[PDB]
């Protein structure tokens, strides 16, 4: 319908995560779908990419730190999941009907990062910036 | 002596074949359950819009030979007073419906074919304070599905202007 839907394939083989400047401009009430890495069952666990997806503030986004300033949004620990890749869905709505949900405002920026499973000490985390566009730009 | 699920919204397969009417009503949005497991939830909050009549229909559910069928709902519901933008009058209930059917596919959705089981209320509505402090104000409501004289049935949820997150829907019988 009227809203737009964005699909992000969140894995280290996606060249959009390359420079660490992957961003998308969305409108209020738009959708974002994030897909976990998925592999044929013959691929062993240790050779598959797994992680936790966090929503963090700008500071956490910059330093790849989810601990002091982040919320867990999704877990990609099923690389062989039935029915295809696990899919995280977000709607950029003003008000959440979920007491642990997340709210969005026009004109503001939001940040996601992933932390690998199993955990290494890297600070080369995959990340995404989401800019929620002003109301005037979204009719 | 043991429960057998006919439908679980938290399993990958259980959340397939659901339909919203209309779109932009009930939405499929990632959330978390009471066991800190990220799951698909079903949410609606169109209180900044007029004349809402949002339906959510589950996949077809077999009744097997089971006599008594239960539906377990886990949800959060927002206090209307805690919502900065409300255009009409916000509700703090939603409706549960069912419809018996022999067919799991090719069934055009028709509201008038659905029988109301109950109006669902929240023992606890959450506010901005709950949002800010990250409190999970989870409600649990168990109902029974009416007489099913077909091979199975669809369940449906109706929203008429409430701010509701369906965290979990589980349909089951006991053995
Ligand atoms: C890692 O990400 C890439 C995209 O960067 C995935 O490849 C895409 O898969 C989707 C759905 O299968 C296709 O529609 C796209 O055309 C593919 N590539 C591109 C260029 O967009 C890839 O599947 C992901 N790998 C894993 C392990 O899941
Ligand atoms: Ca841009």
């Amino acid at each position: 319908a009227v809203a737009d839907r964005y699909a992000v394939y969140w894995n280290s083989s996606n060249p959009r995560f390359q420079r660490g400047d992957y961003h998308i401009d969305v409108c209020i009430n738009d959708y974002l779908d994030v897909f976990c890495p998925h592999y044929e069952d013959s691929v062993p666990e240790d050779k598959t990419e797994r992680y936790v997806l966090y929503m963090v503030n700008f500071d956490g986004y910059s330093a790849c730190d989810h601990t002091s300033k982040g919320f867990k949004r999704w877990e990609c620990n099923r690389p062989h999941s039935p029915n295809g890749p696990l899919k995280f869905s977000e709607k950029f709505q003003l008000f959440t009907p979920f007491s642990l949900g997340f709210e969005f405002r026009p004109g503001r920026e939001y940040f996601y990062i992933s932390s690998a499973i199993p955990d290494n000490g890297r600070r080369s985390c995959l990340k995404l910036k989401v800019f929620v566009r002003p109301t005037n730009s979204c009719m | 002596s043991g429960e057998v699920n006919l439908l679980d919204s938290k399993t990958i397969q259980g959340e397939l074949g659901w339909i919203s009417y209309p779109s932009h009503g009930w939405e499929e949005i990632s959330g978390v359950d009471e066991h800190y497991t990220p799951i698909r939830t079903y949410q609606v909050c169109n209180v900044m819009d007029h004349s809402q009549n949002n339906w959510l229909r589950t996949n077809w559910v077999p009744r097997n030979s089971a006599q008594k069928i239960y539906v377990e709902l886990k949800f959060t519901l927002r206090d209307c007073n805690s919502i900065p933008l409300v255009l009409g009058t916000c509700k703090e209930t939603f409706n549960l419906y069912y419809m018996e059917s022999d067919d799991d596919h090719g069934v055009k959705f028709r509201e008038h074919q659905f029988t109301k089981i109950d109006t669902i209320a929240a023992d606890e509505s959450f506010t901005q304070m709950d949002l800010g402090d990250r409190i999970l104000k989870l409600n649990t409501e168990i109902r029974e599905v009416g007489p099913v004289n077909k091979k199975g049935f669809y369940l449906a949820f109706q929203d008429v202007g409430a701010c509701v997150a369906l965290v979990s829907v589980r349909v089951y019988f006991k053995k």
